[PDB]
RNA sequence: UUUGCUCCACACAAUAUAGAUGGAUACGAAUAAGGCGUCCUUGUGGCGUCGCUGAACCAUAGCAGGCUAGCAACGGUGCACUUGGCGGAAAGGCCUUGGGUGCUUGCUGGCGAAUUGCAAUGUCAUUUUGCGUGGGGAUAAAUCAUUUGUAUACGACUUAGA
RNA sequence: GCCCUGAAAAUGGAUGGCGCUCAAGCGUGUUACCUAUACUCUACCGUCAGGGUUGAUAUGAUGCCCUGACGAGUAGGCAGGCGUGGAGGUCAGUGACGAAGCCUAGACCGUAAGGUCGGGUCGAACGGCCUCUAGUGCAGAUCUUGGUGGUAGUAGCAAAUA
RNA sequence: AGAACUGGCGAUGCGGGAUGAACCGAACGUAGAGUUAAGGUGCCGGAAUACACGCUCAUCAGACACCACAAAAGGUGUUAG
RNA sequence: GAAAUUGUUGAAAGGGAAGGGCAUUUGAUCAGA
């Protein structure tokens, strides 16, 4: 339902975690480079955990590609959703987290009307 | 490894644009980007680098 | 070095204006390649004349097969090779089908047993003992009676498996 | 007849590696019968599988295969490189694989 | 190439024997090791005595049942020699020292089954003609272990009782190479010589 | 430094652990020697 | 014991597999010596022969191996019985008697296979456990509490109590 | 030359260990083989450099595209970005049909700072973008305040006759 | 402890030297394949219980530079002069 | 109504620490088409 991409690579699908955030509870899992004079993450031993480098940078063709081949784009109404009524082979529509009930499903209906994808259909749905 | 003789990356340190955010001259910066691109005059490429030149690059005439 | 060839090489102290046509110095050198021989005999000319290889040219080398490389001769070998703690000469008898094989040989023998290495050892003469009763060592001399005759016991054939299921013999 | 292989039985020896630093990207698979490099180049190209088995029934089965390939060979007593489309696990060294004789060149 | 292997330690060079066995256990073969009190070990009886006495008076000193057990059977003392070359502190390592079993003597299940040599371990095929060995029943008798006496009484049961069995086969197999020594210049027979058979 | 005065350890270190024994009955750790020419006799007898 | 325990047979479920995919195929001893066969005056004997690796030997054909017709010969092999012996180092295996029964590819036939679609381990093994159905067998202890003091910080130990 | 004597230190221990004796030791020679983030080729990321392309539907000329080379890094410099409180403009943005917050080995995007979504809880505000502004980002400072552990049901609650 | 030149460590990971700031090799974006360096190929441990010539038997053998020591003097031990 | 810390339930692992990196097996779970 999406352009035709190459493979879509992901260099590294591994999380970046900050070194000790596994050790020590005020050390969040947040990339935080080491600074130390002696860290050993920093000097890059064997056997330590890898750094967020450039060279771990995408391929510019399927960066910010989702799995069907899609950019997600946050749409909040119909006026949103509708930026990409010619635009339905490359960005999928995400409704945003705070749209109520009863505008996800006008949204939904919009979408499905224009061919539209929405990534997100089951939100808020009849419980 | 590769035993460089110069330095890597080094940038050409010269203006490729000006600094200015004035529209009407980064309009002239572009006329002049075509015509030294495509008339081989002298001229047209040393007005073009002259555009880029900060104010005291600049002294009035 | 390594296995071992045998070259001619002459060379001539390039000649100037007043000494057209020099000398030609010529020797007979072991060595692996041209090159390890052409090095050799430099080596060796300046040990013995006045010139180098800038100074001089090498004129030829050529590789000396052996004349009858399948006729077992006794060689006597002049030798001379520094220790630890001094330079000594040494006559040594080794039988074989070539200068290269005997040489080869040699050079074997004085590492083993005076450590000497390839650096230390000057090959002074390499001459075929014609005529046996000139042969000096014994350990060559018990190899030229008449009809000889030895065994080989203890015979040990390699298994080309991990696991033999017959307790092999050493017959032969 | 009592057998019914198409294979030959190899054992799963280890990962390629240096002393300390090894890869499992590639296999090393000791062949049964072959000594030399030169026997082990019949055998290049040839395909492996591993089988073993799972408590859990997957698709109608019980047995499970992890398939790959001989790559070239490996040093000079006949082992064999192998890469698999998954690496092997490595508590599969010692392991028994099997190498098929396709594709076939005879 | 057999589900189980079964070597006759005897006269085998305890550390070459040790080296094939921690290669065959490691590449998942199953080895069991036999008559483990005639294996050899190179070098003089005093030497190896002198050599395990070394190994003797090194012990954990503030508590000696902590230190390095020195295990005087000949059995154990080839397990030890696999030991040390075998990486035992490893899951894979205690696998492959589970896939062995080493014995003074024949024991009952292995009495009855056929036992390999590893010619490269072969002291007579190893050692220079001359070269002095040591046995290591003598040496695990003279180290304190106790039942060289008992090991050998039963070998000689036991070599009596396969004596008597290699007698039977013998006359079993002279039968049967006389079977085939007729019906050998019958047609089956010369097409099986024209085949190869 | 050395004890800078020698004196016999204090104890047996061949009657260690010096722990409660693992019965009330001690056990006996070597009977005679067998002397096979004999009468059949006892080696060893119970009291209190 | 809210019908308990154990063993056997079968069925059904789980449960995993340090890793089956024809066979672990049994003298001892020596190795500057031996194995095998044979002969005699029986030995540290004579003669012959062998090794130079198991690259062997056995096994091995049949819808993963079907259904049938014969020929030849009383052989091979599996199964469940059965006679007896031997084996204690961890024996738990080895040998053996008799009959029954299935197969026999030792030889000659007849029928079947297909479409798993050009390959996909294409599932054939054994490890425990549970449950149900039948059959066989048996019908206790330990600890707490009390007590003892040959014991003991507490545990523990040693005793006694229908 | 090798080996041996010369050759004595304190926890038990070190050719790394095992072990190795025509070596798995020593001297020497020849091949084969193993593997670094090194070399070669290719792909992708970024940086730098040199260029092509306003002739339009071309709305991204700081854009698109072509070519080559390069990439270690403390102290430090610079650049491009992420996030927070508040401010101007804008999306006539989101929201009691549920804002913010919080929880969530659930999903997506970014090399990352982070961003987005689903589910639960919840109850009244909040966000995207273009800019402005700062009391704007914590793991440490025997940091400050508050809260909470292991220690640990532990030390112990034994002077003053009961 | 103090100077000279250079290369390094600091600031540097990686393969080797078991282990180690400086040694050897080689300097590093993310991956694939191939080839190697220094070092290794009995087993631990990837790689020949390879080939070839000799030497050594040690009742404290010996086993790779930096480096983790050994000397003078001796030995019909053995080998070659 | 966070975290530290704690109880219960559920899952998992556990021969003198635990935690981590690369890779895959197994179990659980899940997106995209
Ligand atoms: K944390
Ligand atoms: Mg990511
Ligand atoms: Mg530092
Ligand atoms: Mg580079
Ligand atoms: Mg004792
Ligand atoms: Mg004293
Ligand atoms: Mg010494
Ligand atoms: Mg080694
Ligand atoms: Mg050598
Ligand atoms: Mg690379
Ligand atoms: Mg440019
Ligand atoms: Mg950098
Ligand atoms: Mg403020
Ligand atoms: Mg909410
Ligand atoms: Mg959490
Ligand atoms: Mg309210
Ligand atoms: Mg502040
Ligand atoms: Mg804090
Ligand atoms: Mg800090
Ligand atoms: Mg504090
Ligand atoms: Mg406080
Ligand atoms: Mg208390
Ligand atoms: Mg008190
Ligand atoms: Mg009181
Ligand atoms: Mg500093
Ligand atoms: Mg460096
Ligand atoms: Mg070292
Ligand atoms: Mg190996
Ligand atoms: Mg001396
Ligand atoms: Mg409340
Ligand atoms: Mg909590
Ligand atoms: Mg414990």
């Amino acid at each position: 339902a999406s352009l035709p991409h190459p493979k879509i690579v992901k260099k590294h699908t591994k999380k970046f975690k900050r070194h000790h955030s596994d050790r020590y509870h005020r050390v969040a899992e947040n990339w935080r480079k080491q600074k130390g004079i002696d860290s050993v993450v920093r000097r890059r031993f064997r056997g330590n955990i890898s750094q967020p480098k450039i060279g771990y940078g995408s391929n510019k063709k399927t960066k910010f590609l989702s799995p069907s081949g899609h950019k997600t784009f946050l749409v909040a109404n119909v006026k949103d959703l509708e930026t990409l009524t010619m635009h339905t082979k490359t960005y999928a529509a995400e409704i945003a987290h705070n749209i109520s009930a009863k505008n996800r499903v006008v949204i939904l209906a919009r979408a499905k009307a224009l061919g539209i994808k929405v990534t997100n259909p089951k939100g808020r749905l009849a419980l | 490894g590769i035993d460089h003789t110069s330095k890597q990356h080094k940038r050409s340190g010269h203006r490729t644009a000006p600094k200015s955010d004035n529209v009407y001259l980064k309009l002239l910066v572009k006329l002049y980007t075509f015509l030294a691109r495509r008339t081989d005059a002298p001229f047209n490429k040393v007005v073009l680098k002259a555009l880029f030149l900060s104010k005291i690059n600049r002294p009035p005439v | 070095m390594a296995h071992f060839k045998e070259y001619q090489v002459i060379g001539r102290r390039l000649p100037t204006e007043s000494v057209p046509e020099p000398k030609l110095f010529r020797m007979r050198i072991f060595a692996s390649n041209e090159v390890i021989a052409k090095s050799r005999y430099w080596y060796f000319l300046q040990k013995l004349h006045k010139v180098k290889k800038a100074s001089g040219e090498i004129v030829s080398i050529n590789q000396i097969n052996e004349a009858h490389p399948t006729k077992v001769k006794n060689f006597g070998v002049w030798v001379r090779y520094d220790s630890r703690s001094g330079t000594h000469n040494m006559y040594k008898e080794i039988r074989d089908v070539s200068r290269v094989a005997a040489v080869e040989t040699l050079y074997q023998d004085m590492a083993a047993r005076h450590r000497a290495r390839f650096r230390s050892i000057h090959i002074l003469k390499v001459a075929e003992i014609e005529k046996t009763a000139d042969v000096k060592r014994q350990y060559v001399k018990q190899f030229l009676t008449k009809d000889l005759k030895f065994p080989l016991p203890h015979r040990v054939q390699k298994s080309t498996k991990t696991f033999s299921y017959k307790r092999p013999s050493t017959f032969y | 007849a009592e057998s019914h292989r198409l294979y030959v039985k190899g054992k799963h020896l280890s990962y390629q590696r240096s002393k300390r630093v090894n890869n499992p990207n590639v296999s090393l698979i000791k062949i049964e019968g072959v000594a030399t490099p030169q026997d082990a180049q019949f055998y290049l190209g040839k395909r492996i599988a591993y089988v073993y088995r799972a408590s859990k029934e997957v698709r109608g089965s019980k047995i499970r295969v992890m398939w790959g390939k001989v790559t070239r060979t490996h040093g000079n007593s006949g082992v064999v490189r192998a890469t698999f489309r998954n690496n092997l696990p490595a508590k599969t060294f010692g392991a028994s694989v099997r190498i098929f004789l396709y594709p076939s060149n005879i | 190439v057999e589900p189980v292997v079964v070597i006759d330690g005897k006269g085998h060079l305890v550390g070459r024997l040790a080296s094939v066995v921690a290669k065959q256990l490691l590449n998942g073969q199953k080895i069991v090791v036999v008559r483990a009190e005639e294996l050899n070990i190179s070098g003089e009886f005093f030497r190896n005595k002198l050599k395990y006495h070394d190994f003797l008076r090194k012990a954990t000193a503030f508590n000696k049942t902590r230190g390095p057990f020195h295990f005087r059977a000949p059995s154990r003392i080839f397990y030890k020699a696999l030991r040390g070359m075998v990486s035992h502190k490893t899951a894979r390592g205690k696998a492959a020292l589970e896939r062995l079993k080493v014995f003074e003597g024949i024991p009952p299940p292995y009495d009855k089954k056929k036992r390999v040599v590893v010619p490269q371990a072969l002291r007579v095929l190893r050692l220079k003609p001359g070269r002095k060995y040591t046995t290591l029943g003598k040496l695990s008798t003279s180290v304190g272990w106790k039942y060289e006496d008992v090991v050998a009484k039963l070998e000689a049961k036991r070599k009596v009782s396969s004596a008597e069995y290699y007698a039977k086969k013998r006359a079993f197999t002279k039968k049967v190479a006389s079977a085939n020594a007729t019906a050998a210049e019958s047609d089956v027979a010369k097409q099986l010589a024209a085949l190869g058979y | 430094s050395h004890r800078k005065y020698e004196a016999p350890r204090h104890g047996h270190l061949g009657f260690l652990p010096r722990k409660r024994a693992a019965s009330i009955r001690a056990r006996v750790k070597a009977f005679p020697k067998d002397d096979r020419s004999k009468p059949v006799a006892l080696t060893s007898f119970l009291g209190y």
